[PDB]
């Protein structure tokens, strides 16, 4: 859908919080230390 | 072997790799579909045809 700025990809798998598109959503968890990361 | 019910052509098969089914990969090409979403990508009507 485009290309993503700002928030990191993980290779994690949660339910959507933040639907993006094409399979991909985003949402606001923790790191170890709070930011923005992106998902399948 | 379910009773002798095949259900060879509903089920997926690992040789694709869109996982789809028999009768899922006709029904796929049987609609010629247009806009499927990003494709263009702001670069391809650069290169004028
Ligand atoms: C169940 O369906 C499969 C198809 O997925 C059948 O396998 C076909 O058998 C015929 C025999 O005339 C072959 O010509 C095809 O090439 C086979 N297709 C394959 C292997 O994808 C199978 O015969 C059916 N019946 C049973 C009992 O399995």
């Amino acid at each position: 859908a485009g290309c993503l700025i700002g928030a990191e990809y993980v290779n994690n798998s949660y339910e959507c919080d933040i639907p993006i598109g094409a399979g991909i959503c985003a949402s606001y968890q923790t790191q170890t230390s709070q930011s923005i990361i992106a998902y399948t | 072997y379910f009773g002798g019910f095949n259900f060879s052509q509903i089920l997926p098969d690992p040789s694709k790799p869109s996982k789809r089914s028999f009768i899922e990969d006709l029904l796929f090409n049987k609609v010629t579909l247009a806009d499927a979403g990003f494709i263009k990508q702001y670069g391809d009507c650069l290169g004028d045809i």
